[PDB]
């Protein structure tokens, strides 16, 4: 990072402007929020509906029923009607409440998203977005929250022969961060995720027993970092 | 139209059997594209757009999983990114 | 000393896509019966949006749990894992269908006319979108991404990398420095062949080890088989099929008659829709498990406790099943 500084800025940059075009080129991003207000509004327009339904009765409305027949034969037509908007409304009940249940895990998600992503760094694989988290930024949203999790991907690779160990005059030599590399001819002790060459000193790297009993282990001379200072 | 569990001996050409059903309607295409619609079994019907022949058709391909990948791997060969 | 000891753990990712139809169910294919049902209003068209959305969702979680891989890698020919036998749950060509040794294993103790009866009633089962063969598929993916990517297939591009040096960075995840894996390599390949042997041993015994896939098939199931034989209940009227209350009454008389039939019937088939929504929320939940522990466990190497199966979790191999998916952790 403190050498790519400048570089890391202008991608960050352009990736929250990529974002932004994105999202200002259609609604078929937002295609969960317009689903918890779609399915809402549609249950509640199926429910308005219900009202213009005979349900076995001679009319629909409660007023055109007590305007035609007398109480003793007009009760029979109520309990019709009362019945089947009842069962109507027991029907929406239910399904609002199965729907806010899974809201309800869907809030659950979010809250543990903000809670671990927005608030440190998930070492979660792929929970708060593709790659390795960096963080996140929380915005708000109509009937929900939308996350904007920056995320680290490698971008381009290149091949190199690799060695589980190094003998270097019988004791075996593994590397305590990073593994060992070559470019062809030279060894190296790198880190994992990034391409940073460094030479193999004492420090790189630590000794644990002989070296023919690790399996596929080459050959080197690991530079000691006192040879020079010893020697004066 | 998608007949689903019909032995489509009742309701040319333009069949294409699929394990859900034969889809009236739409040509098959032997090359396999992400699907948008979902049809069952594997199939996915969508529109196809051409200028030469049928500007307004749908097609009955067989689900496309992804490009196929044929990663390298050796016992001494490591890929570290730059 | 140590141990390896691969651990099966079974979790439901969809059901069946069920779908029913009024006018075959709630309607023994008359003309009255169509009149009345129109009569009462559009619970019809609630109860076949609930039914898509249901099988809309389960979709959804199988395309979820599983498609989690942009590209689908491939095993190379040669098979050099550093003495890591790969061959039960790798692959195998021999069937059409690119299933595995230990998958087949799990394809045989389910097994999923009544159908017959359900289909002449309207109770219609939609097939799924992804075939046993595409997520058999997207499981070999997962596999290969695993075994020669190690894990940072999952986070971007796949890098290939030595077995024998992948393993290296999961000891030196969970505290235990390389050097114990590359001095005793060939006793650690020794024990992971051995517990993938008594493993395929223990699904070889008996399926009450998928316990939980002979739930959410057989629930499935008798739900749709107490809602058949709701069609042979009386349910106050002088008869339980419509073709023999209209052969005997007037239409006066016969619709009081179609009338508590059908309000029964649409009582037992909204009574069957809302134990399916619950039971696909249900499993709604498992799915979101299952796909979280895929992204953890097999996409690289959980930290938590107990999660990926006990002890220091240090990879998963998903596996395909019947209406579900296992992972050998
Ligand atoms: C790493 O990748 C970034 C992004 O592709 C590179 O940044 C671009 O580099 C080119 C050529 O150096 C410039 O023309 C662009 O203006 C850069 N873009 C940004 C946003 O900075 C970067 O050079 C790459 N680094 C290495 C070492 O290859
Ligand atoms: C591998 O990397 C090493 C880095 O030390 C290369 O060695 C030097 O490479 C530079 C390239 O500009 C040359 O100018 C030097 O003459 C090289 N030798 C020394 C002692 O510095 C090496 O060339 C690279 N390639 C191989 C195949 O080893
Ligand atoms: C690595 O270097 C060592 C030391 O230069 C080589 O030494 C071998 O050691 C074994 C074990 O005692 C002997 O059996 C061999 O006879 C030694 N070699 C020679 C030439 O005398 C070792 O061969 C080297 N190994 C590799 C793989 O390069
Ligand atoms: C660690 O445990 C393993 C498994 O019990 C040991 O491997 C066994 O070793 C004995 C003799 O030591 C052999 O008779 C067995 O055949 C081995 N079993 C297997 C599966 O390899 C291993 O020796 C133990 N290591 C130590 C240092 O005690
Ligand atoms: C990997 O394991 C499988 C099964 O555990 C081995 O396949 C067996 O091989 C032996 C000897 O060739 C046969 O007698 C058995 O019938 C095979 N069983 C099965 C189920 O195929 C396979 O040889 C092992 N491979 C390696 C490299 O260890
Ligand atoms: C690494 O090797 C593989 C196979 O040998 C090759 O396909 C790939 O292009 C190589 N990558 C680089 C960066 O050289
Ligand atoms: C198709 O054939 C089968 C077997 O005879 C039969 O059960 C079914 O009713 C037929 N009709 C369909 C599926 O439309
Ligand atoms: C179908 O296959 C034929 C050859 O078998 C090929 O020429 C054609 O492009 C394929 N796709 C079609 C007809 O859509
Ligand atoms: C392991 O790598 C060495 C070095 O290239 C190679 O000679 C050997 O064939 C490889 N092992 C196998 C089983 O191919």
């Amino acid at each position: 990072l403190y050498e790519n500084q400048k570089l890391i800025a202008n991608q960050f940059n352009s990736a929250i402007g990529k974002i932004q075009d994105s999202l200002s080129s259609t609604a078929s991003a937002l295609g969960k929020l317009q689903d918890v207000v779609n399915q809402n509004a549609q249950a509640l327009n199926t429910l308005v509906k219900q009202l213009s339904s005979n349900f076995g009765a001679i009319s629909s409305v409660l007023n055109d029923i007590l305007s035609r027949l007398d109480p003793p034969e007009a009760e029979v037509q109520i309990d019709r009607l009362i019945t089947g908007r009842l069962q109507s409304l027991q029907t929406y009940v239910t399904q609002q409440l199965i729907r806010a249940a899974e809201i309800r895990a869907s809030a659950n998600l979010a809250a543990t998203k903000m809670s671990e992503c927005v608030l440190g760094q998930s070492k979660r694989v792929d929970f708060c977005g593709k790659g390795y988290h960096l963080m996140s930024f929380p915005q708000s949203a109509p009937h929900g929250v939308v996350f904007l999790h920056v995320t680290y991907v490698p971008a381009q690779e290149k091949n190199f022969t690799t060695a589980p160990a190094i003998c270097h005059d019988g004791k075996a030599h593994f590397p305590r961060e990073g593994v060992f590399v070559s470019n062809g001819t030279h060894w190296f002790v790198t880190q994992r995720n990034f391409y940073e060459p460094q030479i193999i000193t004492t420090d790189n790297t630590f000794v644990s027993g002989n070296c023919d009993v690790v399996i596929g282990i080459v050959n080197n001379t690991v530079y000691d970092p006192l040879q020079p200072e010893l020697d004066s | 139209v998608l007949y689903q569990d019909v032995n489509c001996t009742e309701v040319g050409s333009n069949v294409f059997q699929t394990r859900a059903g034969c889809l009236i309607g739409a040509e098959h295409v032997n090359n396999s594209y992400e699907c948008d619609i979902p049809i069952g079994a594997g199939i996915c019907a969508s529109y196809q757009t051409q200028t030469s022949v049928a500007s307004q058709s749908i097609i009955a391909y067989t689900m496309s999983l992804g490009a196929e990948n044929s990663v390298a791997y050796s016992n001494n060969s490591i890929a570290i990114p730059t | 000393n140590f141990t390896i000891s691969v651990t099966t753990e079974i979790l439901p990712v969809s059901m069946t896509k069920t779908s029913v139809d009024c006018t075959m169910y709630i309607c023994g294919d008359s003309t009255e019966c169509s009149n009345l049902l129109l009569q009462y209003g559009s619970f019809c068209t609630q109860l076949n949006r609930a039914l898509t959305g249901i099988a809309v969702e389960q979709d959804k979680n199988t395309q979820e749990v599983f498609a989690q891989v942009k590209q689908i890698y491939k095993t190379p020919p040669i098979k050099d894992f550093g003495g890591f036998n790969f061959s039960q749950i790798l692959p195998d060509p021999s069937k059409p269908s690119k299933r595995s040794f230990i998958e087949d294993l799990l394809f045989n103790k389910v097994t999923l006319d009544l159908i017959c009866a359900q289909k002449f009633n309207g109770l219609t089962v939609l097939p799924p979108l992804l075939t046993d063969e595409m997520i058999a598929q997207y499981t070999s993916a997962l596999l290969a991404g695993t075994i020669t990517s190690g894990w940072t297939f999952g986070a971007g591009a796949a890098l290939q990398i030595p077995f024998a040096m992948q393993m290296a960075y999961r000891f030196n995840g969970i505290g235990v420095t390389q050097n114990v894996l590359y001095e005793n390599q060939k006793l650690i390949a020794n024990q992971f062949n051995s517990a993938i042997g008594k493993i395929q041993d223990s699904l070889s015994s008996t399926a009450s080890a998928l316990g939980k896939l002979q739930d959410v098939v057989n629930q499935n199931a008798q739900a749709l088989n107490t809602l058949v034989k709701q069609l042979s209940s009386n349910f106050g009227a002088i008869s339980s099929v419509l073709n023999d209350i209209l052969s005997r009454l007037d239409p006066p008389e016969a619709e009081v008659q179609i009338d508590r039939l059908i309000t029964g019937r649409l009582q037992s088939l909204q009574t069957y829709v809302t134990q399916q929504l619950i039971r696909a929320a249900e499993i709604r939940a498992s799915a979101n498990l299952a796909a979280t522990k895929m992204s953890e466990c097999v996409l690289g190497q959980s930290k938590r406790v107990d999660f990926c199966g006990k002890g220091y979790h240090l990879m998963s191999f998903p596996q395909s099943a019947p209406h579900g998916v296992v992972f050998l952790h």
